[PDB]
Order: C-alpha cells, then structure tokens, then sequence
C-alpha cells in the first residue's frame, strides 16, 4: 500500500485514521469491492532490465492512468506502451481486489502544515493587541 | 484554400476577334487578381494586377474587368503575337493560386489530316524493336482520336502521340502515333492498321499494311 | 529592368538534395521579394515559397516546410532554392519570380520570371551514349511518290541530345519527337524525315546523332 | 538503492565533517604555539646574535 | 562528497559547516603570514658588511 | 463539474500558418540576480535590512530562457484571414520544477513588427498562455502536442484585463482545421480587436471562445478568474507545484514596480504535472493596424541557494547565485556582498572519465528444479564461483510472493558482481512468512 | 574505480589480480592476461581566486603545479561549481591574468606566492 498506492510525508505532522460508519451515514455509497495496486513496474526495450516504480510522497501513482477506478479482479495486469518522448519501454500495473465488509471501513490521512503565511485554520470559539506591553500572545499560526 | 478555375480551358479565335477569358474564384477576392500571359518558351508576362488595371508595357487591347468572384480579361482585337496561355492568380490570401490556363488558336485553315504509315526498317529489325508510325499531317481542329488495330486486336498502352506547335502558316500540326512492339509480338502479326478520326476529316480512315 | 538568370537542368538520385540558383541583374535585389514557383507536368503552377534578401526571412509553402530551403546572397544578387528527398512527383520546371511590390511577401505579383530549370530524378543513371537505330525506307514504306526514312535515337542517360540530317543538309520533312521514359527509364526519341522515293537511290541518307554529355558523334545509314 | 543510500551517505558526511573539524582545531592550537615560538626567536636574534 | 552529485545535494543541508572550516583555516594561514613578516622585519635593518 | 458555458457551434476552425522562420530573433534578456530578476519571496516571512542565505526555487544566474513572441494574423485591406503562429503548440517542454516568465520587458519602446519587418510599431505588452498536463501524445496526424487527461489551461482574456485558469479535459474537434478534423495545421487562439476589444466593452469570453473553437472542454473541475489592470510595466509571473496544489505567483499586486513575485492563487491540481507548452495566440486585426508585442521569456526553476539582500521595505533588490562562479562562492560563504581582498582557495576541478576498462561460466540452476524442494530445516544451498549468471531468467519462471533485499538493492542483486553467490532453497508456506525474517522470535 | 593505468616492473606473488597498499587505493594487476598495469588514483587540479577588492578585478591562480594540463574553460575539467570560471608561465602554476611585468614591488600586497605580490591595477609576478 505504501510503495505503490498511497504514501505520506516523513517531514510533516500527520494523523492517519481508520474509521467506519456502522449503519447511520447511509449517504456514503458502498463500492463494488476494495481495490489496490500491488505492482506498478516498467520494462525497457532490452527485455532483461526491470524497474519497479515506487509512488512518491503525497502524490498519485504513475500507473493511475492505465488502471480503472475499481480493479476488476485480483492479480489483474494492465499494460501500456510509452511514447518515444517518454523513453518508450513498457508500463505494467498489477491490481488486487479485496472482498467487501458489511459496513464501510474508510481511511483518512490528515497532514497539517506549519508552513505558509496565507490565513490560518483554527478551532472556532479586550485581552488583545491594544494592551501590547502585557506579556503572552497567540497569532494566526505563531504562539 | 482558394481554388480558382478558368471557365474556358481553350478557345479558338482568329485575328481581329474580341476575346473574353473568365476566371472563377472559390471565395470573395475583393480586388486581388493577376492576369499573366505565358508563351511557351520564356518567362511569362505580367499583364493585369487587381483584375482591372493595365501593367505598363502592355497594349491597351488588353482590358481587365471584374470584382468579387467574377473576373474577365478582355482583348479588343486578337493579333499574331496575341496567341498565348492565360493564367489567373489570386493575390488575396497567402499562397498564390494560379488558374488552369487558356489556349488560343485560329480558324485559319480547317484541314483533314493526310494519313501516312511507316513500318520498321530492316536495320530496326536487327535492332530488336519494331515500330510503326502513323503520321497525320496538316490537320487543324485540335481534337482527333487515333487507335491501333493489329490483326483486329485493339492495341493500347505502348503507343505515344506527339504534336508540334502552330506552323503559323496553316494553323495545323503534324501528329505522330508512334506504336512500338517487340519481335515476339511483331513477327506473329500481319495487319498493322491505324484508325484515325478527325472532325476535319470526312470519315475515319485507316492506314493498313501487311508485314513483309 | 531585371534579369532573372536560371541554371542548367538537374538529374539526380531520388532522396538526394537539388540546388537551383537564380541570379537577378538590375533593379534593387535586397528590397524586392523573389519567389520559387514549380510547374509539374500536367499539374499546373505551384508556389513553393518566397524570400526578401534585406530581411533574410524566408516564406515557405505548408507542404514543402521542413524539406525546401530558400536562401539569398547579398553580394552576388543570387537567390537559391534547395529541395531534399527528391521524388518522381518532384520532377518539374522551377522558376524564380520577382514580386512587383517593394516589400509585402503576402501580396505577390510576379512581374519578372526566370527562363526555368528542369529537375529529373535518376535511379543511378550513368552518362552514356545514344545509338542510331533508325528507319530505312522500303517499297511498302513508300506510299505514293514519297516515303519517310528516320533516325529514331535510343538509350543515352542525360536528357540533352541532337539529331541532324545528312550533316545538317537535310531539313525537309524532318520531324523529331520528344524522348520518352520507359519502365527501364531509358531515353528514346524518334526523328522521321519525309523523303521522296525518287531520292532514295540517287541520295543516301545518314543522320548524325550528337550527345554532348557522352560526346558521341555517330553516323549510321538510314 | 535510493532510500537507504541517503542514510549511508549521511553517515559518511557526518563522519568526515567531524574529522575535518578536529583537524581545524588542532591546526589552530599548533599555530598559536608557533606564534609564541616566533616571538622567542625574535628575542634570541636580538639578544644573542 | 568526493565528486558525486547526490552527496553534494545532501551536503547542501550542512554547507555552513564547510564555510566555517574554510574561513577558519584561511584565517590561520593569514596569521602565519603575518608572523613570518614580523620576524623577518626584526632581522632586517642590519647593515651587512659585504 | 462546473458549467463553463455552451460549446462552440461553428463547423470549421480558422486556418493557421506556422512560419517559425519569422519568429526566430535574438533579443537576449538573461537573468541577472544583481538586480533580483525572477525572485520568489519567502512564503510566510518578511525581513528588514538583514542579508541572509536562503534556499528555494530560483532561476540560475545568467540563464537566457526561452523567448516567445505573438503576432497579428493575415490581413488584407480591411479583412482579417488566417492566424499567424509559431511551432510552440507542437513543441512539448517539461515542468520539472515550474518556471518564471518575464512579461512586457520591451514595451514602451518602438521596434519593427516581427510579422512585417518593414512596418515599425511601438512595442506593447501582451500576456502569455499556457497548457500544462501530465500526459502527452500526438494527434491523429502524428503532430505532437496533445494533452490526454485533465489538463490545466491558463489564458488571458479581454485584451489582457483578466486571467482564467481551468482544469478541464480537452477533446479535439472534427471540423476542418480543427485538431481532430482534416487539414489541421496547429491549434491557436485569437481575439479580434475591432469587435472584441471595443472601448469599455472588452469581451471577457473572446479568447475562451477562440479556444472552444478547437476543443470541446469536458468534466471541468474548476474555473478561476483574476482581474488585471492595464498598463505598460514590466512584470513577472511564476508557476510551481507542491503537494498543496499548483501555486501562481506575480509581481503585479505587491511589488508592481520592483518585480518580486508573491503568491496570489493556489489551484486544486494534484496529479504531478510533467509537461507544458505555450499556446500560440494571434491577434486578428487589419494590416494597417499591425502592432508590435513584447516578447515573453520563460526561465525554469532549479533548487538553489541564494544570498538575498533585504531592504528596510523588505523588498529584495540584490541577490547572489551561490553556485555561479568562484567569487559567488566567496560571497555566499562570507554571507556578505563585500569580501576583503585576499587569495582564497575555491573548489577544484576534476577530470572526466572515458573508456571503462573491463576484464573477466554459466552458473547452473538445474538442481533447483528437479526433485522435491527440501524442508526449511533440510534446506539445500547452491554456491556459485567461477561462473557468470542471469537472475531475471531464473526468476521469470516463478511467481515471487516476497522480494526483500537488505544491504542490497533488488536491481543491484541482478547486476553487481562479487566473489561468490549462495542460493539456499526449501519448501516454505506463505502462512509463516513473518517467521521468515532476520529479526523475529519465531522458531 | 577511476584511475590512470600504466605498465610497471614485476612485484608481488602474481597469483592474485590486485595489489594493495593497506588502503582502498590499489596498484591493480594486469588489465589483459600476461601483462602488468600498475594503477593510480585519478588526479585533480586545485584552483584559487584573488579578489583584489580595491580594483574589483579577479585573477584565477591555479594549483602550485597546474601549468600544462589545465586550459582556460577546458572541456576535460568539470568543477563542482556551474563550471563558469572566475597565462604567466609556471612560477606557481598557470594564472588567468597574464602580465610578466615585475619592475620593483614594495612589501605590502596580497603576497600570493613566494616571489609574486600581484600589485592592484593584474600586473602579477613582482
């Protein structure tokens, strides 16, 4: 899952949640089955040099274009040729299916960043800048 | 692209004859047409620009008329040096597109072709290529149809037709139907007949001869 | 007045590059635009491109782009066209045409044209001599008071050739026909002369075939 | 491969940087010693020669 | 980073250390030069009989 | 899926010419950091008099970039005809780390129009247009320049008064000259100033209509519009890609007169952009009003360390590219724009290799195949010495469930050479895979 | 590895193909059977820059012995820097500034080398 489907950033505060809706939030619509990619590789024109392609951090898989939204069967293979501009060779992606559970089990990945300026995202809720001399302050993202 | 067609591809007219040439334009060319004169054998002559105005050094007998898509170069009187191919070229958009071309001739003499036949020579036989030539001399109407019947077999694909330019004396030419065969297909045939049809000729005539 | 002087006809291998030079004498060469127009036999006049020497920028037809190159020389007042990957369809007569407008490549009137340069493709075609394979007369070749005895001409690989009659003395009834190309791609033309039968015996007829590239001066009896 | 070669090259980088800093430190010490010796030599030249 | 591009990319995160090393060592050499110049000046001013 | 508007109804697309020879000029405007050309400001900080080193995405010092130029179209007397464009649409460039664009540098001066050199017009500012995407191919004709899936398109509209950004799927059209149709030269975009650019009534869809002529945009995730004041001032633009989306920078709002770029938009695009190209734009006017348009220069962004001088205003007016030459090394190392005179040692050259010399049968794997693979406690090995081998050939005959290489890479273990190979095999269920590890307490 | 190869007088058991000096660098045996190829670590050229701040001119002194192989903007030498760079005989290697004038020079100055003092306004070697 990490090296071909979804990888997060080693350099950012992250929280990863595996949750589920028991029966209430019926608005979420169940899919066909669970799908993931177990292999997304590449072969050169020599037939004797194979290159697996790990997914980059917080990006899409390179083989996303040749894979449908839901993989039809486990062990399925998808092949596509590459243009001479992009080096040619061959793009091969391996799918995998997982039988579905009774209730939807969902996954969330939250990455906040203590980085940019912009505005600020915070919880909603006279001790203010007017009394500047008094010590202690909390800004848009600086405390 | 602007494709331009000359409505007449060839007109025959003696000297002292008013002549109008029509060029058809695919799209509105507001005032961008050129009339060019081409006598086979030299750089052509720039006659008219914008379809109406006379290039300097051109007789006033040439006149330009037209606009939009109708265009007609007009010659007040034909002259011995007025007989040449005429091309209409648009100056409106991007690549110059040239009209088809128009041929000029005269009714000077309407003459039937005098038909001759000449078989291959004995030395042209030692050569290995046998060639019968049917010659039509001094025939004016440009249209003529020539075919070959070798032993009542209609020959095609191996005879070529040549013609000269205006003799300037009789408005007729010399036409050669040069029919070429090899010994494997020549010595096995006896009759060698050329079927010539000309409107100036009364009836289609034949030069028939027997080999040997 | 302007003189547009072309160059000699070209015979080259298909896929080879052909260079054609047109020289302008008189007028102002740098300001005026010179355009190359090709007449393919039976295909009509086709515009290939144009160039203005002072600007140095070359206009090109869409189909010829990436193959044809148009250049001009300021010092010698000469306009040059180069075509790569020659094909059977390419064989044509090429004309350099000056444009009347001082500038404005887009609006073109060709006031002056070159005489023309012929281009032919040659599949490893070697310069050799022609052969006299004429047409002697006979009784059955004699219809009426006159027959026709000719020179024909056969199998020389460069386009120019010259058939004369009785060392140039015979000029009556001489009819020469354009050389055609066979599937073997050789050069073959005919030249028949209408000679009275009475002159068949009293006069013996020999046609001189002259090929300048092969430098062949051959007399064989007709 | 890449992911682990980053860690390996980092190990080498840190090691070499530390040795090079040690080199600089001992050079500073030894240079100071030589400066004091040079003052002594100046005194010996003025006094003995 | 004996010449290898990857190593230099990694070293980019440390480059200030290399700068400190270079500057310190350059200053040490300058101080050596001053010491030599000073000692030789004391030797100078001696009117040598040929 | 946002509603962009009605499709284009016209059957055929306007004809286009590609005279790449007309656009080939040499007007060098290289980057020079001594006056802070193409600098992106720190995203959340500002500073004062201080001078600091800072590592980010910058264009390398002295870079010439790529020059692009726009022109009028074929015009007869009062009638416009075919558009004039270069080969920019066919050419495919790579969005390695984004790029910075110099806009209207030649404006406020008079230069000969590129389309008609004899004609001379006062240079005026024009804005670029870009297509960016993740997948590229050719059209039906083999003409390069087709963007397959969702592709971001940025184009100016209303004679340079607004910018539109949208992330749509572009499918060509089958009319004449339209890219899926016949007689197709190159897609382009255009606006006719006689009607579209009337005073106070700038058609804000004119260029969008031109674009819709050639493509049927579908499944548009979003569309954004940004207003732009008219003037003739040099300005900068920038594009970059992060995990947060694509970022758009400009000098227009914050440092209009200085050129520092500040972010003004973030766009929800999350497939890695690999390719981009410049949309050719022809101005559909009459030849009597052919105007000259300032060339725009595109410089790629490279990770780099830059010594940045900050004014009391905080604006960067001076920078050093630390990797340009040796004197730049000195400036960056002393972290100052002034270094004392002296003799400083810098980084040394080193020679280049050539002609890799090599000197050096048939490592067999037959017993791996014949018989019954013994137990994991009766496992049997194959040592290899005095032979050469290929591992892919062996491994393609089976279905490898796990391939984990420690202290070695899966590619290297197929390509590197060494003294001796040891290959031990046995019969192992996939149930006890976890027990088969170097660090495990399993039996 | 990267390193010059040469032929040298026979030493060592000769059973192995590698001779070592107790360090990673090695003499490296016979490139082709029945021959000897003594090997060397790849050589590198040192470079130094004289700022000359008052003039603001820069002079590229090369290594103490870098006056034959090195050439201005040489294709062979690829520096770690963008290869953008910044000649008097061989006093101490080649130098980009090329003035042989010495005349008389006073003690104060860069003092780049043993003899040379490079007085301000280039004009090396004095």
């Amino acid at each position: 899952i990490s090296q071909f489907n979804y990888k997060q950033s080693f350099s950012n505060p992250t929280c990863l949640i595996l949750a589920t809706v028991p029966h209430n939030l019926t608005t979420i619509t169940k899919p066909l089955k669970y799908s993931y990619i177990n292999k997304c590789s590449r072969l050169l024109s020599d037939d004797r040099t194979e290159v697996p392609q790990l997914v980059n951090a917080n990006q899409y898989s390179p083989c996303v274009s040749i894979v449908p939204s839901t993989v039809w069967e486990d062990g399925d293979y998808y092949r596509k040729q590459l243009s001479p501009l992009e080096g040619g060779g061959w793009l091969v992606a391996s799918g995998s299916t997982v039988a579905m559970t009774e209730q939807l089990q969902m996954g969330f990945g939250i990455t906040v960043q203590y980085g940019t300026d912009t505005n600020s995202v915070c919880p909603k809720l006279k001790i203010a800048s007017q009394l500047g001399n008094c010590v202690e302050y909390s800004l848009y993202g600086v405390s | 692209d602007i494709v331009m067609t000359q409505t007449p591809s060839s007109l025959s007219a003696s000297v002292g004859d008013r002549v109008t040439i029509t060029c058809r334009a695919s799209e509105d060319i507001t005032s961008y047409l050129n009339w060019y004169q081409l006598k086979p054998g030299k750089a052509p002559m720039f006659l008219i620009y914008a379809a109406s105005s006379l290039q300097s050094g051109v007789p006033s007998r040439f006149s330009g008329s037209g606009s939009g898509t109708d265009f007609t170069l007009t010659i007040s009187s034909l002259q011995p040096e007025d007989f040449a191919t005429y091309y209409c070229q648009q100056s409106y958009s991007t690549p110059p597109t040239f009209g088809g071309g128009t041929k000029v001739e005269i009714k000077r003499t309407v003459a039937a072709p005098s038909v001759f036949i000449f078989p291959p020579s004995d030395e042209q036989l030692k050569s290995g290529t046998a060639s019968v030539v049917c010659l039509l001399n001094n025939f004016y109407p440009r249209e003529a149809k020539v075919q070959w019947k070798v032993d009542n077999a209609l020959q095609s694909g191996n005879s070529q037709e040549s013609v000269t330019e205006q003799d300037s004396k009789d408005s007729t030419y010399s036409l050669s139907s040069t029919l070429t065969l090899s010994k494997a297909d020549y010595e096995k045939h006896k009759v060698y007949a050329c079927e010539v049809t000309h409107q100036g000729l009364s009836s289609p005539v034949t030069k028939s001869f027997n080999r040997g | 007045q302007v003189q547009l002087v072309q160059s000699g006809a070209e015979v080259k291998k298909p896929g080879s590059s052909v260079k054609v030079s047109c020289k302008a004498s008189g007028g102002t060469f740098s300001i005026y635009a010179i355009s190359w127009v090709r007449q393919a036999p039976g295909q009509g006049l086709e515009w290939m491109g144009g160039i203005i020497p002072i600007f140095g920028t070359a206009n090109y037809a869409q189909q010829f782009q990436g193959r044809v190159t148009i250049t001009a020389d300021e010092s010698t007042t000469t306009a040059y066209m180069e075509l790569s990957r020659l094909t059977s369809e390419d064989t044509a007569v090429y004309y350099c045409a000056r444009q009347m407008t001082a500038y404005d490549y887009w609006n073109p009137s060709f006031d002056y044209w070159g005489q023309g340069t012929l281009v032919t493709v040659s599949s490893a075609w070697s310069t050799k001599g022609p052969s006299v394979f004429p047409l002697a007369p006979s009784s059955k070749s004699t219809s009426g008071g006159t027959a026709a005895l000719g020179c024909l001409v056969k199998d020389y690989f460069p386009e120019p050739v010259t058939v004369s009659w009785n060392s140039g003395a015979l000029t009556s009834g001489v009819h020469t026909f354009p050389a055609v190309l066979q599937s073997s791609g050789l050069y073959s033309l005919s030249s028949v002369v209408t000679v009275p039968s009475s002159s068949l015996g009293t006069q013996t007829y020999i046609c001189n075939v002259n090929h300048k590239p092969s430098n062949t001066k051959v007399d064989k009896r007709v | 491969d890449v992911l682990e070669q980053d860690a390996q090259i980092d190990r080498l980088i840190n090691g070499r940087l530390t040795t090079l800093n040690a080199f600089v430190a001992q050079q500073l010490v030894r240079s100071e010693s030589a400066a004091l010796s040079a003052q002594l030599a100046k005194d010996k030249v003025n006094e003995c020669v | 980073c004996n010449g290898f591009q990857k190593c230099e990319q990694l070293l980019r995160e440390y480059g200030q250390f290399c700068s400190k090393i270079n500057q310190a060592l350059h200053g040490a050499n300058l101080r050596q030069d001053d010491s030599v110049r000073n000692l030789f000046a004391s030797v100078k001013s001696s009117q040598s009989s040929p | 899926y946002v509603d962009v508007g009605p499709d284009s109804v016209k059957s055929a697309c306007i004809e286009v010419d590609i005279q790449q020879t007309f656009f080939d000029k040499t007007w060098p405007r290289p980057i020079d950091v001594s006056k802070a050309d193409g600098i992106i400001y720190p995203q959340g900080r500002t500073y004062s008099n201080i001078t600091i080193t800072y590592q980010g995405l910058f264009p390398y010092q002295g870079d010439h970039g790529d020059m692009y130029v726009y022109s009028a179209g074929h015009a007869t007397g009062t009638t416009p005809q075919k558009l004039f464009v270069a080969n920019y649409s066919q050419d495919v460039k790579q969005f390695a780390n984004g790029f910075v664009v110099r806009i209207g540098a030649a404006a406020n001066s008079t230069g000969t129009v590129i389309i008609s050199p004899s004609t001379s017009a006062t240079i005026r500012k024009i804005y670029p247009a870009f297509m960016l995407g993740s997948s590229v191919g050719n059209f039906s004709d083999g003409k390069m320049g087709r963007f397959f899936n969702h592709t971001l398109v940025l184009l100016p509209d209303g004679c340079g008064t607004l910018l539109r950004a949208f992330y749509c799927i572009l499918e060509p059209r089958s009319g004449n000259h339209c890219p899926a149709g016949n007689s197709y030269t190159s897609f382009a975009t255009y606006h006719t100033p006689a009607t579209d650019c009337s005073d106070g009534n700038y058609n804000r869809n004119a260029s969008l209509n031109s674009f819709k002529e050639y493509f049927n945009l579908r499944n548009c995730t979003f569309m954004y519009t940004y207003n732009i004041t008219e003037d003739e001032i040099l300005e900068w633009f920038g594009i970059t890609q992060t995990a947060q989306g694509v970022h758009l920078f400009s000098s227009r709002y914050v440092d209009l007169y200085g050129g520092n770029m500040f972010q003004f938009a973030t766009l929800p695009v999350y497939d890695t952009i690999k390719y981009y190209s410049i949309i050719p734009h022809s101005i559909r006017s009459i030849q009597s009003d052919r105007k000259a348009w300032a060339a725009f220069y595109v410089y790629k962004l490279q990770p780099l360390t830059f010594l940045l001088d900050f004014s009391v205003d905080g604006y960067i007016r001076r920078a050093i590219d630390c990797g340009f030459n040796d004197l730049s090394q000195l400036h960056c190392s002393y972290e100052s724009f002034d270094v004392e005179s002296g003799v400083y040692s810098v980084s040394s050259f080193e020679a280049k290799p050539s002609g890799s010399v090599v000197e050096q049968v048939e490592c067999d794997f037959s017993p791996l195949l014949s018989g019954t693979p013994p137990q994991v406690y009766n496992f049997k090995r194959l040592v290899f010495t005095n032979c050469n081998y290929n591992l892919t050939k062996l491994l393609s005959l089976f279905s490898v469930n796990d391939f984990t290489c420690s202290q070695i890479s899966p590619a290297a273990i197929a390509s590197n050479c060494y003294s001796s190979l040891i290959l031990d095999y046995f019969s192992y269920p996939l149930s006890m895979k976890s027990d088969l590890s170097v660090s495990s307490a399993g039996p | 590895g990267r390193g010059v190869f040469q032929n040298c007088t026979a030493v060592g058991v000769r059973q192995q193909r590698f001779v070592y000096d107790a360090y990673q660098n090695l003499v490296g045996y016979y490139s082709d059977d029945g021959n000897y190829y003594c090997l060397r670590a790849c050589v590198s050229v040192p470079v130094s820059v004289i700022y000359d701040k008052e003039t603001k001119t820069h002079a590229t002194l090369f290594g103490s012995v870098a006056c034959e192989h090195i050439s201005s903007t040489m294709s062979q030498y690829s520096r770690s820097t963008r290869s953008m760079l910044k000649p008097v005989g061989c006093v101490l290697g080649l130098v980009n500034s090329s003035l042989f004038v010495e005349d008389c020079k006073l003690p104060l100055g860069q003092s780049l080398c043993a003899l040379p003092d490079t007085p301000s306004t280039m004009r090396l070697a004095s």
